């Protein structure tokens, strides 16, 4: 079978970031060595490993969705993978509010409608669980208390 | 975060709270109280209780 490629962006610190775009456009395998990626179990939390040199990375969510875009004529445009993930190094936490871009700067904030947004479901399976392995259930909506 | 309008606990300002009887191993029948302050997750859950006792 075909599985979908999986891309994400990786955001270096600007040193690191130099190193690296350097040590990838040179193109030998020494960069291989240099680079690692090790993901931790928590699914949003790594290090990136530059030159031996460990950094703290946080994988987190993207506002906008990216999508990548291949071409052989430079005049039609095909649609190989969705970006949507970015590993910065350097829950509420793991969104990020900024788009990649420099127009799309507090885009979450700012250029996003409120009426799309708005967990929930989880939290009421569980009580709806909680009922279930109940006996009796006594409900009121309240008022100040 | 960008200024926008803050919405009640809802339109009646009221919270939802939900008792439950259990039986705790040997003999026991403690029940515990609990209160929901969340305004739109409790909508829905009163929503899908009163859906559920038509679903009789």
């Amino acid at each position: 079978p075909h599985e979908l490629e999986s891309q994400f962006i990786l955001r270096l610190p600007p040193e690191y970031a130099s190193t690296v775009r350097r040590a990838v456009q040179s193109g030998h395998v020494n960069l291989k060595d240099r680079l690692t990626i090790e993901l931790h179990p928590d699914g949003r939390h790594g290090i990136v490993r530059v030159d031996r040199v460990p950094l703290a990375s946080k994988l987190v969510d993207l506002p906008c969705v990216m999508e990548s875009l291949k071409t052989i004529d430079k005049k039609t445009f095909y649609k190989t993978a969705d970006i949507c993930q970015m590993l910065v190094s350097t829950e509420k936490k793991f969104i990020w509010n900024h788009g990649i871009t420099l127009p799309l700067k507090n885009v979450r904030k700012r250029r996003f409608r409120k009426t799309a947004k708005k967990d929930v479901e989880k939290e009421v399976k569980r009580l709806l669980s909680t009922d279930a392995e109940a006996v009796s259930t006594r409900w009121e909506i309240i008022a100040e208390d | 975060t960008a200024s926008v309008t803050s919405l009640n606990s809802s339109a009646t300002g009221r919270c939802l709270k939900i008792y439950r009887t259990f039986r705790d191993e040997e003999g026991k029948e403690y029940v515990r109280c609990e209160t929901v302050r969340k305004p739109a997750v409790i909508d829905a859950y009163v929503r899908i209780r009163t859906t559920k006792d038509e679903e009789f």
